[PDB]
């Protein structure tokens, strides 16, 4: 039986840490909403 | 109950402890996640029941007390940021250049950052505030990275 509580403010950041890559991906996606990588 | 404007946590008591299944975004009074974190169920706000408003399996999205309300997208160029909310830790900014899910329906943004699945449903965000998306539906690549769409819904 699922519950929520508050965890913050919805807000940019300036100066938060910039990270991750930029992939370009070929990908399908399911009738499940599952996405899988094609090639 | 709590209706303000921001960021939460969706939690259960159904397991060891309090386990955090994911997260979502309250704004105009309709409540946003994930359809996999909830799988479509009521939620409690302390004494408050927010039930399903709308839901789709294939967009993995639901909605709660109202229509989806966020219709921001990824303008394919600028940055974002994840406004990640781990599992037992402090909401944290994420910044980072989207890549792309190629699909034969057309291009997503995809970023490749790697949180736990209790994760799904933080917003990723716009430079002016606006929420572009949620997190937590993709893949994991050789690399062991799971890369996950910015997942976003139409407004009525
Ligand atoms: C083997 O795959 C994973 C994925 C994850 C994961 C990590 C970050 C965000 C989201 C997920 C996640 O579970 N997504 C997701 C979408 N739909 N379903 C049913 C589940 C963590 C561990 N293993």
């Amino acid at each position: 039986d699922m519950y929520i509580e508050r965890a913050g403010d919805i807000t940019w950041e300036k100066d938060a840490e910039v990270t991750g890559n930029s992939p370009r991906l070929d990908v399908a996606l399911d009738e499940s909403g599952d996405f899988s990588l094609v090639e | 109950g709590e209706t303000t404007d921001g960021v939460y946590r969706v939690m259960t008591r159904r397991l060891l402890g309090s386990t955090q299944v994911g997260v979502g975004v309250m704004q105009e009074g309709v409540f946003h996640t994930m359809w996999h974190v909830t799988k479509g169920a009521a939620l409690r706000s302390g004494e408050g029941r927010l039930d399903p408003y709308w839901g789709d399996v294939k967009q993995d999205l639901v909605s709660y007390c109202g229509p989806w309300k966020l219709d921001a997208a990824w303008d394919g160029l600028s940055e974002v940021q994840l406004l990640a909310v781990p599992p037992g830790e402090r909401a944290k900014n994420i910044q980072t250049l989207p890549g792309i899910f190629k699909t034969k329906d057309g291009d997503i943004g995809a970023v490749a950052l790697d949180y736990p699945a209790g994760t799904s449903g933080s917003p990723i965000l716009d430079k002016c505030g606006r929420v572009i998306g949620l997190y937590g539906n993709g893949v994991v690549i050789k690399n062991g990275s799971y890369v996950s769409a910015i997942t976003q819904g139409k407004r009525e």
